[PDB]
C-alpha cells in the first residue's frame, strides 16, 4: 500500500549506494592483498571504514518501516537481513570492554610460545616447529611435553577472558531479541517462507543427533584399525580395550587423521596415483591446468570464464620484488569482476585446488542475477560442497585416462580403491566427531548449563564417552583445553563442517544418478552430461532469495538432509575392515586411564 | 551532390546523458548507408519499419538522430513496447515507431580508473514519460505524506545519480553509446533521398 512504495524506494537507494561502496572496499582489498605495503594497507582501512559506517547508518535508519505491515514475499526478507544488525544495541562502555578482550584473546592466541625445560634458548613457536614435530615425529615423550607446554600456556592465559567473553555475548545476544548465543548462532540455518518448507532452530540440533547415529558403526570400525597399528610403533602404552592418546593421533587437536596414513596404509608393494611425473615429461605449464579446468567445466554445459578472468586475476606468482601472501582464493569483486588468486605449481594439488576455486567462482556467477542482500549462498556449507564434488569428480581416474596423463592400458587393482577410500576415511571420518563435541559443548556452555566450576570435567568426560579420546595427564579446573583451536579463540562457528560434510555426498549421489552411472559410487564422473550441468545450474541461480529446503528439493529431492549417501561411499571400506578386524575388539571402555596406576 | 552530415553523430568525442539525450533534425541532404557501416562491432543492430537490407529508394522529409550512452544490460530496453527504468523515466519509443537502433562498445573511451561520474540517470519520478518526451527537472522526490519543503532526508530523495564507470567492469556494465534513427514524412515536398 502506501508503505510498499516507501520500501520500495529507500531499498532501491540502499542498493544503488551499496553497489558502489562494496566494490571500492573490495577493490582496496584486492590492491592490499596483490602487493603489500603500508600505503594499500591505510587505503583499505578508510575503504571498510565507510562501508562500516553507512552500513549501521542504514540499518538504524531501516527500522522505521513495519514488517508485518508490508507484504512482498521479497521485500519483507531484505528488509530482515538489513534490520539485523543489532551488534551496536550496546552500551558503549560494554562495547569497548567486549573489543578490547576480543584483541586480547586473539593476540595472545598469535604470540603463544612454548620453550624447553633442558634450554630455554629455543623457544619454539607454533608454526615453525610445533606443527611438523606433531606431524611427523614418532618418539612419545616429546609429543607428551609438547602437548602439555601447550595446553599449559594456552589454558593458564585464556580462562578468566574466555569466562567474561561468554558473559558479554550473551548479554549481546538477549540484547537483540534472542534466548542466547547459540540461538544466535543457530538462526542462520532457520528457514521460513512458503508452507511446507518451514525450518526452526531448535530442530538443528536434533536432526544432527540423528545423523551421528548412523556414523558410530562406521566410525568404531575405523577407531579399531589405527589402534592395532598404533600398538605397533607403541607396545607398552596403548592397550588393546582402551581408547587413544590425545597427543598419538597425528595432530596437536587430533582434528584431522591424515598423517597417520605413514604408519597405517595397508598394502606397502605399490603406491598411490600421482600424475605429477607425467606432467613434468609433458611440459605443462600453469596456464594449462586453468584450461583443461574450464574445458572440465564447459564439458557439461556450464558458462565460461569472462575475457577479464585471464587479464586481470593472477595465477602465477610473481618471481620479482613483490611481496604477496600465499593462499588460494576466489574474489567476486562485484560489478561483473571475478579473479582467482593462486601459487600454482605444477602438482596434483594444485590442480585439484584449481578445480574447487573455479567451482567456487561458478557459482558466484551463477548466483549473480539477484538483489545485493541477497547475494548469498543459501546456508555456509554450500560453497565447500560445490568445491568439494568438483574436486571430486575431477580426481578419478578414468578422467586422468582422458586427459592423457595415464596410459591408455590401464589394470586399476581394487587395493589402489582401498588405499583411496581409507585415506578419504581418514580426512573425514576422523573430523566428524570432533566438529559435533566441540559444537555441542559450545552450545551447552552458552546456553548457561554447564557450570562455572565443571567445564573441564565435563569437556574430557564428553571426549571420553563420544569420541574415546582420553587424557595422558591430569587437569586441574584452572585450564582451559577448548580455548586452544584458533574457532574458539577466534569467534568462529563450527557447525558448517559437519554441514558441508553432509551435503556433498548427497550432491554427488544425485549428480551421478542423472548421469547414468552403474557400478561403484568412487569411479563416477559428472564429465560429459548436460543433465547434470542443467540440475546444479537450477539450484545455483537461487542465492539467498528462498529457503534452503526449496533449494535441496532442487537438487537431490529431499527436504532435509540424510547421511547414507557418505555410507553407500564408503561401503567397501566397511566391508574391508569387518574382514581385517575379526580378531580384535571394536569399541572402547571408559575406565582406562594411562596416567593412573 | 550535398550529403547528409552522419558525422556529428558517429564520431563525436563527447555524448549526452540518458535523461537528456541529444536531437538532431536533418533534411534536404543526401543520404548514403556505406558511411554507417564505419565501425566493425555494431553489438546492436535492430530496424522496425524498414527493410534491414540496403533500402535507399524510400525518399523522406525529416530524419532524427537521437544519442546518448547507456549501459550494456539497458540496451535491450531501447526498443518499442518494453517496461524498465530507462524506458519509463527516461526514454521512451512509441509502437507505432518506424526507425534503426544501434549500439555500440564504448569502454575504451568512456572509461576511467578513478571513475567517470559525468554520466548521470534518473531514477525517481511521478509518472511514466510520454513518447519522444524528455525531463530535466531536478526538484526533490517526494513519496511521503509529510512535505519535503525543499530538502533531503527521510522518505525525501534526489532524482539523479551517476554511473561512475571503471576499465575493470564486466560488459555488462561497461559504457556503451546508443544512436536511434527516425523517418517521418509529413506533408510536404520529399527532401531527404539517396545519392
Ligand atoms: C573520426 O573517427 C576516427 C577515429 O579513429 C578518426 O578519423 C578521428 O579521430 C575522428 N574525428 C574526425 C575525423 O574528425
Ligand atoms: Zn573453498
Amino acid at each position: 500500500s502506501l508503505i510498499e512504495e516507501k520500501a520500495e524506494s529507500f531499498l532501491n537507494k540502499f542498493n544503488q549506494e551499496a553497489e558502489d561502496l562494496s566494490y571500492q572496499s573490495s577493490l582496496a582489498s584486492w590492491n592490499y592483498n596483490t602487493n603489500i605495503t603500508e600505503e594499500n594497507a591505510q587505503k583499505m582501512n578508510e575503504a571498510a571504514a565507510k562501508w562500516s559506517a553507512f552500513y549501521e547508518e542504514q540499518s538504524k535508519i531501516a527500522q522505521n518501516f513495519s514488517l508485518q505491515e508490508i507484504q512482498n514475499a521479497t521485500i519483507k526478507r531484505q528488509l530482515k537481513a538489513l534490520q539485523q544488525s543489532g551488534s551496536s544495541a550496546l552500551s558503549p562502555d560494554k562495547n569497548k570492554q567486549l573489543n578490547t578482550i576480543l584483541n586480547t584473546m586473539s593476540t595472545i592466541y598469535s604470540t603463544g610460545k612454548v620453550c624447553n625445560s633442558m634450554n630455554p634458548q629455543e623457544c619454539f613457536l607454533l608454526e615453525p616447529g610445533l606443527d611438523e614435530i606433531m606431524a611427523t615425529s614418532t618418539d612419545y615423550n616429546r609429543r607428551l611435553w609438547a602437548w602439555e607446554g601447550w595446553r599449559a600456556e594456552v589454558g593458564k592465559q585464556l580462562r578468566p577472558l574466555y569466562e567474561e567473553y561468554v558473559v558479554l555475548k550473551n548479554e549481546m545476544a538477549r540484547a537483540n531479541n534472542y534466548e542466547d548465543y547459540g540461538d544466535y548462532w543457530r538462526g542462520d540455518y532457520e528457514a521460513e517462507g512458503v508452507e511446507g518448507y518451514n525450518y526452526n532452530r531448535n530442530q538443528l540440533i536434533e536432526d544432527v543427533e540423528n545423523t551421528f547415529k548412523e556414523i558410530k558403526p562406521l566410525y568404531e570400525q575405523l577407531h579399531a584399525y589405527v589402534r592395532t597399528k598404533l600398538m605397533e610403533v607403541y607396545p607398552s602404552y596403548i592397550s588393546p580395550t582402551g581408547c587413544l592418546p590425545a597427543h598419538l593421533l597425528g595432530d596437536m587437536w587430533g582434528r584431522f587423521w591424515t598423517n597417520l596414513y605413514p604408519l597405517t596404509t595397508p598394502f606397502l608393494q605399490k603406491p598411490n596415483i600421482d600424475v605429477t611425473d607425467a606432467m613434468v615429461n609433458q611440459s605443462w605449464d600453469a596456464e594449462r591446468i586453468f584450461k583443461e579446468a574450464e574445458k572440465f567445466f564447459v564439458s557439461v554445459g556450464l558458462p565460461q570464464m569472462t575475457p577479464g578472468f585471464w587479464t586481470n586475476s593472477m595465477l602465477t606468482e610473481p618471481g620479482d620484488d613483490r611481496k604477496v601472501v600465499c593462499h588460494p582464493t576466489a574474489w567476486d569483486l562485484g560489478h561483473g569482476d571475478f579473479r582467482i588468486k593462486m601459487c600454482t605449481k605444477v602438482t596434483m594439488d594444485n590442480f585439484l585446488t584449481a578445480h574447487h576455486e573455479m567451482g567456487h567462482i561458478q557459482y558466484d556467477m551463477a548466483y549473480a542475477k539477484q538483489p545485493f542482500l541477497l547475494r548469498n549462498g543459501a546456508n555456509e556449507g554450500f560453497h565447500e560442497a560445490v568445491g568439494e564434488i568438483m574436486s571430486l569428480s575431477a580426481a578419478t581416474p578414468k578422467h586422468l585416462k582422458s586427459i592423457g596423463l595415464l596410459p591408455s592400458n590401464f589394470q586399476e587393482d581394487n587395493e589402489t580403491e582401498i588405499n583411496f577410500l581409507l585415506k578419504q576415511a581418514l580426512t573425514i571420518v576422523g573430523t566428524l566427531p570432533f566438529t559435533y563435541m566441540l559444537e555441542k559443548w559450545r552450545w551447552m556452555v552458552f546456553q548457561d548449563k554447564i557450570p562455572r566450576e565443571q567445564w573441564t570435567k565435563k569437556w574430557w568426560e564428553m571426549k571420553r564417552e563420544i569420541v574415546g579420546v582420553v587424557e595422558p595427564l591430569p587437569h586441574d579446573e584452572t585450564y582451559c583445553d577448548p580455548a586452544s583451536l584458533f574457532h574458539v579463540s577466534n569467534d568462529y562457528s563450527f557447525i558448517r563442517y559437519y554441514t558441508r560434510t553432509i551435503y556433498q555426498f548427497q550432491f554427488q549421489e544425485a549428480l551421478c544418478q542423472a548421469a547414468k552411472h552403474d557400478g561403484p559410487l568412487h569411479k563416477c564422473d559428472i564429465s560429459n552430461s548436460t543433465e547434470a550441468g542443467q540440475k546444479l545450474l537450477n539450484m545455483l541461480s537461487l542465492g539467498n532469495s528462498g529457503p534452503w529446503t526449496l533449494a535441496l528439493e532442487n537438487v537431490v529431492g529431499s527436504r532435509n538432509m540424510d547421511v547414507k549417501p557418505l555410507l553407500n561411499y564408503f561401503q567397501p571400506l566397511f566391508v574391508w575392515l569387518k574382514e581385517q578386524n575379526r580378531n580384535s575388539t571394536v569399541g572402547w571402555s571408559t575406565d582406562w586411564s594411562p596416567y593412573a596406576d | 551532390t550535398n550529403l547528409c552530415p552522419f558525422d556529428e553523430v558517429f564520431n563525436a568525442t563527447r555524448f549526452a546523458s540518458v535523461y537528456a539525450w541529444n536531437r538532431k533534425r536533418i533534411s534536404n541532404c543526401v543520404a548514403d548507408y556505406s558511411v554507417l557501416y564505419n565501425f566493425a562491432p555494431f553489438f546492436a543492430f535492430k530496424c522496425y519499419g524498414v527493410s534491414p537490407t540496403k533500402l535507399n529508394d524510400l525518399c523522406f522529409t525529416n530524419v532524427y538522430a537521437d544519442s546518448f550512452v547507456i549501459r550494456g544490460n539497458e540496451v535491450s530496453q531501447i526498443a518499442p513496447g518494453q517496461t524498465g527504468n530507462i524506458a519509463d523515466y527516461n526514454y521512451k519509443l512509441p509502437d507505432d515507431f518506424t526507425g534503426c537502433v544501434i549500439a555500440w562498445n564504448s569502454n575504451k573511451l568512456d572509461s576511467k580508473v578513478g571513475g567517470n561520474y559525468n554520466y548521470l540517470y534518473r531514477l525517481f519520478r511521478k509518472s511514466n514519460l510520454k513518447p519522444f518526451e524528455r525531463d530535466i527537472s531536478t526538484e526533490i522526490y517526494q513519496a511521503g505524506n509529510k512535505p519535503c519543503n525543499g530538502v533531503a532526508g527521510f522518505n525525501c530523495y534526489f532524482p539523479l545519480r551517476s554511473y561512475g564507470f571503471r576499465p575493470t567492469y564486466g560488459v555488462g556494465h561497461q559504457p556503451y553509446r546508443v544512436v536511434v534513427l527516425s523517418f517521418e514524412l509529413l506533408h510536404a515536398p520529399a527532401t531527404v533521398c539517396g545519392p
